[PDB]
C-alpha cells in the first residue's frame, strides 16, 4: 500500500535486484584481481587520465547509483581502510556469496536459513583460519621473507619490472619506523614525497626525510656539509598586534625610529638562534626548518650567517623530523638550549629549476624515512603511490599480525572444501540450514576461478587440478599447501612461490563480505519516500 | 477541499489501517529488513520499526499522527516500536464496523475504548510478574529477550554483556528515583572493522584528537586530569579595546605582553601539577610550549558533551577562569591515558583499567548503524526494567490475555457500549496473529488453539517465533518488559481514540 | 565498432540479457501452472475484463517488446498451435533451462558445449518418452478413460464443480465428431455455440447442431417437429444484372409488368424447392436453412408453406449440417432431388427476446455436435471456451497419438533422475559435454516443482518424497510410477489419481523448448540497425 510519489521494489523483487547488482559490481571489478589483472584507464569529467588495478581505486573513483552497490562499495572501502588491503576480494565475495545463496532461495529455502548457515560457516571459518595461519617470528630482520610480501602485495598493481624496483623500498621503509622487539609503528613517519619528471622506475628510498620548501635566498648554504639541524615552530616573520592597534609619529624622522621597532620584536627572538649557530659549531665541523614562516628581511640574517632556513614545513614533520635527527621540536625560542638540535650527515638542498629539494641524508637514529616517488606524468606517479600504500601498509602488517597466509587461493579452496565434507559428519550445524554453509562453501571458491579466469587457464579446470594435487598429499598424509599456478596452470605450493595473503585482510575480508551480503539477503523491500 | 461525513472517517481509517501495513512483515523473530533510501543520499538498511516509519514522508493526516506513534513510544520504552503501530491500527481498523455498520456515534466508541483500556491494562499488570533488577544472570536473558528479531542475534549474549555493563556504569540512584542518562553517559563509537566480539565497553572515554606537540608524553600512568572551557591564548577585552602607539620601542612591549598572558595561564594550570590538560577550545603554540615542558600532555578542541563525560571519569571537575582553579578539580581516578593508532588513525583512551563508552565493531560502517540502533534497543530494555522490576508474558501471550479477560466481560456488558469494548478485544489479538504469520503457521489454526489453552491453561503461553507453535512462556521465556506492554496499550488506544473524533478534514493554513 | 545509431548488446551481455528475459517471463507464468495455480484478471485499454489461467491466453494477450520474450512467445504459441496444450510448460522448459546452463556458462564451459549436451539429453529424452509412455487400445468407447483425460486437462483452467459439468460434454463431442476404426477426424465439426445468460455452468452438450439465425417471419414454425432438412445455398432473394442493366417503360402501366419480372426470377428458382415440400410430406408426418439470403417477399412464400427459411449461416455449417442431417451441400436448385434433403428430429427455434436460436436436435447419424456454452457474462464466456477448446483438442490428441503419458511431472522426474546416474555409466555423450545434459537434466525437474510451488507444499521437500517413494519400488524391483500430490504434498500414483499429460504435448514441448534455448545459447549479440 502507499501514498502518492515514493517507488518500493517489493517481494523477492526487492531481493532480485539486490542480488543482481551484487552480481554486477562483482564482474566489474573481477578483472583487476590477481597479478594476471587489468589495468583499467579512468578518465574524469576534467580530463584526468588515471590508471588503476586497485579495487578501491576505481571504486571510489567512480558515481555510482546503486544502493546495493553503495552497501557493497562503503563496506569495500571500511576495508581499505582498516587492513588496507582487499578490497577487491570483499566485493567479489559478497557477490558470488549472494549468487550461491540466491541458488537455494529460488528453490524455496526461506533467506532466514542461508543467512543462518553463513554465520555457522563464518565462524567455522574464522577458526580454521587460526589453525591455518603460520605464526612467524616477531623476529624482523628476516629482511628475505618480508621482501616476499612486499613483491606479493605488489605484482598486484606494479609494472613487473617495478616490482622488484619497489619490493624493497617499501619493506625497508616500513622496518626503518617499526620499533624492534614487539612494539609497534605508525606508517604516518614514512614521509611519501612524490616528484615529476624521470619515469617511477627510478623513484628511491630516503632512510632521512626528504623536503620541498627549500632555503628560499640567493647567498644561501647549496650543501650544509654534516650539521646540526633545529625543529623550528616559532613566527619568524613580521607580525601584528593581537589587539587593534596603530602608529601616529608627530616628528619628520620619528617616522623612522618606528620603523625599525616593529621588526625589532623579530630579532628578539630571532637573536636567540643566531648566537646558538655560533655557540655551537661557532667555527665550523647548522640548518633551521621551521614550521611557520620567515619574512624576507630574515631570510638575509640567516642567509649572513650561512644558515640553510627553510619556511612553512609540513606541520607533521615536527614529529618525522624528530626522528630523522633526534632534536627537540622547539615551539618557542625562550628556553632554547643548543643540546636539543638535532644532527643530520649531508643535508643538501637539490634545486629541480624554481622547484626546491632540500634532503636530511645521513642519519644515525632514522626511525623516519622517507619514499620518494618519482614519475615523468602525474597519472603515473598517482598510481605508484596507490601500489607503494597498498603494499607498505601490506607489510607492516604482517608485522602487527605475527601470522601470515599462503596465497593462491590457498586458504579459500581449503576451507571450501573443509566446510563441504565437515558437516556430512559434522552435524554441529542445524536442519535445513546446511544449505547455507554448503552455499558459503563453494561461494568461497571465486577468488581461485577468478584469479586463473584473469590469468587465463580455464577456472574449472586447473582448480580442479588443486583439488587432486591436494588430497594427493592427504591420502599420503603431510601437510600440503595448495594454490593455482597463475602461469602455467598447475598448481603449487604458495609458500614455495613467495605468495602471501595478509592475516588481518583475511580475517577481516569474510566477516565483512558476510556482514552485507547476509544482511542483504533478509532485505524484503527498497523504500525510496520522504521528500 | 473538504471531506466530511464517512468520507472522513473512512479515509482516515484506511490510511491508519495502511500505516500499519508496512511494517507488519517486521514484528516477529523472523521479521526482515527494510532497506530506505533517504533523501540526503545513503541508506538505512534497519527493520527496527520507528528508524522505518521516520525515513518514509506521508500524506494523509491520520497516517501522519499514526506515525508519530511510533516515536513517542521509542521515547518512553527503547522497544515495542513496532508493535505499537500495528496495534494502533487494528484497533481503528476493528471499529469501523460498529463506527458506521452499526451506526454507533464516535462519542460512545470512545467512552467505551477509554473504558476498555483501563481494565484491559488491569489484565496486564494481572499477568507481570517482578523481576531481580541485580540478578546479572535475570537482566541478561532479559536484554537477550529484545535482541532477537534483530541482525544483532548471532552475538546475542555478546550484546546484552555490554547493555549491563553499560546501563549499570552510567546508573547513579540517588535518592532524598534511580536515574539512568543513556544517552549523555554512554557515548557510542562505531568502528569500522575487525570482529563483533573485537568490541568493548571500555571504562571512560575514547577521543580520536591526539597530542598538541610531538615530544609529548603518548601516556601517562596515572594521570591528573584538568578539564576547562576557556582557550589557551592571548585573550582580548570586551570592549573598544584600541591601541595607539608612538612611542618607538613600545611595539616590543605590547607585542610581548601577549606572551606574558599565555605564560601566567600555564602557570595557574601547572600550579595543581597536572599531566593531562583537555580543553573544550584550544591551544596557542606558545601555550603548549610551556605546558611541555610544565610536564603535562594537551588535548586541544574535544565536545562538551566529549567534555562532561569525562568530568565523570576522570573526576575533575571542568573549570572556567585559572586564576580560580582550585586544587580540588584534580584528575584522580582515572587509569591510563593510551592512544593506539587505529588503522592510520589516533585516538586516546582514558579507560581505569559514572559513564563508559561502548565502542563496537562489526564489518562496515554501514553494518554498524544496525549494530547502534539494536544495541540501543537493548540498553533501553534494560533500563526500563531498571526502573520497573516488573515483566510481561512475551510470544505475544500477553496481549492474548487482555483479549480474553476483555472478550468475556466484554461479552457481559450488555449495551450498545459493547460493541466498541467488543472490538478493543478482537483487536488485541493480532499480535500473536502477526508473529503466527510470521512465523509460516496456520493463523486461524494456531490462535484458536493459543487462545483457548489461554481461556483456562495459563496466561503465560504465547507462540513460537522460528518454530511456529504455541509454547508457554515460562517454558523457553521471552518476558519482555512490562512498561512497553504498557505503553503500546495506552497510547494505540488513545490514538485511535482521536482519529474517532474527526468526522471532517480542510486544507488551508 | 560501429555506424551512428543501432545499438547492440555484446559479449556474455548479451547472453545475461537473454537468460534475464527468459527467466523473468518464466516466473510470470509459473503462476498459471497446475489445477492448483492462479486466475489473472487482466483488462485491456478499452475495458474488456477477462479471465485465465492458460499460459497462451495471458501470453497473446499482453504487449511484450523483449526480443528473447517474443522468440520464447511465438515458440510457446506455435505449440498450442499444434498440441493444443501445454502453453505454459514449454515457457518454463525454455526459462529453467537456461537458468541451468547459465550456471556452467557462469563457470566457464563454452555455451556451444551447452548446447551440445542438450540435444544429445533431448534425443535421449524422447527416447526414454516412447519407452514410458502407455499404448492405449485404439478402442473408443473406454468413456471412462477419456473423461479422466478431460478432467484432466480441465482442472487446469475451471470452477472445479464445472470441471464435472464439462468433462463429459467435451468427451461426448469429441467422440462425436470421431470416426472409429482408427481413421481421423476434424474438430472443427463440433460447433461451438455460445450465448449470454445463465451461468458458465448451465452450458450444454448438444448432440445435433445449434444456430442464430432463425426463420425471420411471424407467421414462421416456431417448432418443426420430425422433418426434412434442406442444405441449401443458392441466393433467394433479389439479384441484380450482372452486366449494366436498367428499365424503360413507355407506358403507364407497363411499369407494373416489369415490376414483377424482376421478382419472377426469384420465384423460378424457388418454386423448384416449394414444390418439394409438398413432393415430400405434402399431408404432414420441412425446413431449409440456406448459407445466402432470403429477402421479404420470398420469406412470405416459405411462411405460407410453413417451410422454416432461415438465412445466411455459417459457411462451414455447410459441413457440419451435412452430416447432422446427411442431405447434400445443395448448392444450385436445378438438379434438386427430394431424395437429398437431410433429416433431424425435432428442430425447434428457441427464440430468447429479439435473438434467434434454431436447435437441430434428434439425429440418426449425428457425426457432428454442437458445444453451447452457457454464460452471464462475457469474460467468463470467453474463458470457458478457451477451457474447452484447451480441453477438447487435449482428448481428441489422447485418441491420434494411441499413447498417454502419466501426469503429476511423472516424466519429467523420471527423465531427469535417469539422465543423471545415465552418464555416470553411460559415457555414451562427449568430453567437458556432460555439463549440458547434466544442467538439461536438473532442468527438467521445473514441471514438478513449479506445480507444488504454486500448490503450496516446499518444492524442495515434496519433490524429495517422490524421488524416495520412487526407488522404494526399484530397490524392490517392479515399475511404480510416481508424482508429485498437489493436495497433501506427498507422491501418488497419476494413473491411479486419473492425471494425464497427452503424448504429443510432451514429444513437442521438449523439442520445442530446446530448440530455442539452445539457439538463444549461441547467440553473442544482439544488434539493432537499419532504420
Ligand atoms: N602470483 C600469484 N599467484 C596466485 N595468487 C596470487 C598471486 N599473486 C597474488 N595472488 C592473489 O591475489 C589475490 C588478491 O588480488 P588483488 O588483485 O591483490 O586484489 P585485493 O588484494 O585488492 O583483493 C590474493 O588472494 C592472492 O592470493
Ligand atoms: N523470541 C521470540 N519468539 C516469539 N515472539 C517473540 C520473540 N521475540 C520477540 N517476540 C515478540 O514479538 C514482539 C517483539 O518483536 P520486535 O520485532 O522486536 O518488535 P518491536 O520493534 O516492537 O520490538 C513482542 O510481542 C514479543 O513478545
Ligand atoms: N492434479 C494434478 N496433480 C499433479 N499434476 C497435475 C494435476 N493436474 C494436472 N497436473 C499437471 O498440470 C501440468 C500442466 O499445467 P497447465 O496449468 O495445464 O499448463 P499447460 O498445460 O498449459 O502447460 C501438467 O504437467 C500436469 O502434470
Ligand atoms: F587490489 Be587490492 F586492493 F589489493
Ligand atoms: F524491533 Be523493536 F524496535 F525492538
Ligand atoms: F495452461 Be495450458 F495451456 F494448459
Ligand atoms: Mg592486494
Ligand atoms: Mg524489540
Ligand atoms: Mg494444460
Amino acid at each position: 500500500l502507499l501514498n502518492p510519489k515514493a517507488e518500493s521494489l517489493r517481494r523477492d523483487a526487492a531481493l532480485k535486484v539486490n542480488v543482481t547488482s551484487a552480481e554486477g559490481l562483482q564482474s566489474v571489478l573481477e578483472t583487476n584481481l590477481g597479478p594476471k589483472g587489468t589495468l583499467k584507464m579512468l578518465v574524469d569529467g576534467a580530463g584526468n587520465i588515471k590508471l588503476t588495478k586497485d579495487g578501491k581505486v576505481l571504486l571510489t573513483e567512480m558515481q555510482i547509483q546503486s544502493p546495493t552497490a553503495v552497501l557493497i562499495a562503503r563496506a569495500a572501502a571500511a576495508q581499505d581502510e582498516i587492513t588496507g588491503d582487499g578490497t577487491t576480494t570483499v566485493v567479489c565475495l559478497v557477490g558470488e556469496l549472494l549468487r550461491q545463496a540466491h541458488r537455494f532461495i529460488q528453490e524455496g529455502v526461506h533467506p532466514r536459513i542461508i543467512t543462518d548457515g553463513f554465520e555457522i560457516a563464518r565462524k567455522e571459518s574464522m577458526k580454521f583460519l587460526d589453525e591455518f595461519k603460520i605464526s612467524k617470528t616477531n623476529l624482523s630482520n628476516d629482511r628475505e621473507f618480508l621482501l616476499q610480501v612486499a613483491r606479493s602485495s605488489l605484482l598486484t598493481k606494479v609494472d613487473a619490472d617495478l616490482t622488484e624496483v619497489l619490493t624493497p623500498i617499501v619493506t625497508d621503509a616500513v622496518l626503518s619506523v617499526y620499533d624492534a622487539q614487539a612494539d609497534n609503528l605508525d606508517l604516518h613517519m614514512v614521509e611519501i614525497m612524490q616528484m615529476q619528471h624521470l619515469s617511477p622506475k627510478d623513484t628511491t628510498f630516503i632512510k632521512g626525510l626528504v623536503l620541498d620548501h627549500g632555503g628560499r635566498h640567493p647567498d644561501m648554504p647549496t650543501r650544509v656539509k654534516n650539521a646540526y639541524v633545529l625543529i623550528l615552530n616559532v613566527s619568524l616573520e613580521y607580525e601584528k598586534t593581537e589587539v587593534n592597534s596603530g602608529f601616529f609619529y608627530s616628528s619628520a624622522d620619528q617616522r623612522d625610529k618606528l620603523a625599525a621597532s616593529e621588526r625589532k620584536f623579530v630579532d628578539a627572538k630571532l637573536k636567540k638562534i643566531i648566537d646558538l649557530k655560533n655557540e655551537v659549531c661557532g667555527m665550523d665541523p647548522f640548518v633551521i626548518i621551521n614550521q611557520k614562516g620567515i619574512d624576507p628581511m630574515s631570510l638575509d640574517v640567516f642567509a649572513k650567517h650561512n644558515i640553510l632556513a627553510l619556511r612553512r614545513a609540513k606541520r607533521r614533520n615536527m614529529e618525522r623530523l624528530q626522528l630523522v635527527t633526534g632534536g627537540e621540536a622547539q615551539n618557542s625560542v625562550e628556553d632554547l638550549s643548543p643540546q636539543i638540535l638535532g644532527f643530520s650527515g649531508l643535508v643538501y638542498q637539490e634545486t629541480i629549476g624554481e622547484e626546491k629539494f632540500t634532503y636530511v641524508t645521513e642519519n644515525t637514529d632514522p626511525k623516519s624515512c622517507t619514499i620518494l616517488i618519482k614519475g615523468s606524468t602525474h597519472y603515473a606517479l598517482a598510481q605508484t603511490k596507490d601500489a607503494v600504500r597498498d603494499g607498505l601498509r601490506a607489510v607492516a602488517n604482517v608485522l602487527k599480525d605475527k601470522n601470515i597466509i599462503p596465497g593462491a587461493g590457498a586458504f579459500y579452496i581449503a576451507l571450501s572444501r573443509y566446510l563441504r565434507s565437515a558437516n556430512m559428519n559434522k552435524l554441529g550445524a542445524k536442519g535445513k540450514t546446511k544449505t547455507g554453509i554448503e552455499a558459503f562453501a563453494e561461494a568461497l571458491l571465486v577468488i581461485p576461478k577468478t584469479l586463473v579466469k584473469n590469468s587465463g587457464f580455464d577456472p574449472l579446470d586447473v582448480l580442479a587440478m588443486v583439488e587432486d594435487e591436494l588430497d594427493d598429499a592427504q591420502d599420503s598424509d603431510e601437510t600440503r599447501y595448495v594454490g593455482v599456478d597463475l602461469n602455467i596452470g598447475d598448481s603449487c605450493d604458495p609458500t614455495i612461490e613467495g605468495i602471501w595473503d595478509s592475516y588481518r585482510v583475511l580475517r577481516n575480508a569474510i566477516t565483512g563480505a558476510t556482514g552485507i551480503a547476509s544482511n542483504l539477503l533478509l532485505c524484503d523491500e527498497l523504500l525510496r519516500a520522504g521528500r | 477541499e473538504r471531506t466530511t461525513g464517512r468520507q472522513a472517517q473512512i479515509s482516515n481509517i484506511t490510511a491508519a489501517k495502511a500505516v500499519a501495513d508496512v511494517i507488519r512483515t517486521c514484528l516477529g523473530p523472523k521479521a526482515m529488513l527494510k532497506m530506505l533510501l533517504d533523501p540526503m543520499g545513503g541508506l538505512v538498511l534497519t527493520n527496527d520499526g520507528h528508524a522505518i516509519l521516520r525515513e518514509i514522508d506521508v500524506a494523509h493526516p491520520a497516517a501522519k499522527s499514526m506515525l508519530e506513534l511510533s516515536r513517542t513510544q521509542d521515547e518512553e520504552v527503547g522497544d515495542g516500536t513496532t508493535t505499537v503501530i500495528i496495534l494502533a491500527g487494528e484497533i481503528l481498523a476493528q471499529c469501523a464496523p460498529y463506527l458506521i455498520e452499526k451506526n454507533i456515534h464516535p462519542v460512545i466508541i470512545i467512552q467505551a475504548l477509554k473504558k476498555a483500556l483501563t481494565d484491559a491494562l488491569e489484565v496486564i499488570k494481572q499477568v507481570s510478574k517482578p523481576v531481580d533488577v541485580e540478578n546479572d544472570a535475570a537482566m541478561k536473558k532479559l536484554i537477550q529477550a529484545s535482541i532477537g528479531t534483530k541482525y544483532v542475534i548471532h552475538w546475542s549474549e555478546k550484546m546484552c554483556e555490554l547493555a549491563l555493563d553499560a546501563v549499570k556504569t552510567v546508573r547513579k540512584d540517588l535518592g532524598q528515583n534511580f536515574e539512568i542518562d543513556i544517552k549523555r553517559y554512554v557515548r557510542v563509537e562505531k568502528i569500522p572493522g575487525g570482529d563483533v566480539l573485537d568490541s568493548r565497553v571500555l571504562k571512560g572515554v575514547l577521543l580520536n584528537k591526539d597530542v598538541v606537540h610531538p615530544k609529548m608524553s603518548r601516556h601517562i600512568e596515572n594521570p591528573r586530569v584538568v578539564l576547562l572551557d576557556c582557550p589557551l591564548e592571548y585573550k582580548k577585552g570586551e570592549s573598544q579595546t584600541n591601541i595607539e602607539i608612538e612611542k618607538e620601542e613600545d611595539w616590543n612591549r605590547i607585542l610581548q605582553i601577549e606572551e606574558e598572558q599565555v605564560q601566567l595561564m600555564c602557570e595557574q594550570i601547572l600550579a595543581v601539577r597536572p599531566t593531562l590538560v583537555i580543553t573544550e577550545k584550544g591551544v596557542s603554540d606558545l601555550a603548549q610550549h610551556y605546558l611541555l615542558k610544565g610536564g603535562c600532555s594537551v588535548l586541544r578542541r574535544v565536545k562538551k558533551s566529549d567534555n562532561n563525560r569525562i568530568a565523570r571519569v576522570t573526576g575533575a571537575t571542568i573549570v572556567n577562569r585559572v586564576e580560580d582553579l582550585k586544587e580540588s578539580d584534580v584528575g584522580t581516578n582515572c587509569g591510563l591515558f593510551k592512544v593506539e593508532m587505529i588503522g592510520d588513525e589516533y585516538f586516546s583512551f582514558l579507560d581505569n583499567c559514572k559513564a563508559c563508552t561502548i565502542m563496537l565493531r562489526g564489518g562496515s560502517k554501514d553494518i554498524l548503524n544496525e549494530i547502534d540502533r539494536n544495541l540501543q534497543d537493548a540498553m533501553a530494555v534494560a533500563r526500563n526494567v531498571m526502573l520497573s522490576p516488573s515483566l510481561s508474558p512475551g510470544g505475544g501471550a500477553t496481549e492474548m490475555a487482555v483479549s480474553v479477560k476483555l472478550a468475556e466481560k466484554a461479552k457481559q456488558l450488555e449495551g450498545i457500549q459493547q460493541w466498541p469494548y467488543q472490538a478493543v478485544a478482537d483487536a488485541m489479538e493480532c499480535i500473536p496473529r502477526t508473529l503466527i504469520q510470521n512465523a509460516g503457521g496456520d493463523p486461524i489454526r494456531l490462535l484458536s488453539q493459543l487462545r483457548a489453552k489461554h481461556a483456562q491453561g495459563n496466561f503465560t503461553t504465547g507462540i513460537d517465533g522460528d518454530k511456529g507453535k504455541i509454547v508457554d512462556m515460562v517454558s523457553y521465556g521471552i518476558w519482555e518488559p512490562e512498561v512497553i506492554k504498557q505503553q503500546s496499550v495506552k497510547t494505540a488506544i488513545e490514538s485511535a481514540c482521536l482519529l474517532l473524533r474527526v468526522d471532517d478534514i480542510v486544507s488551508g493554513v
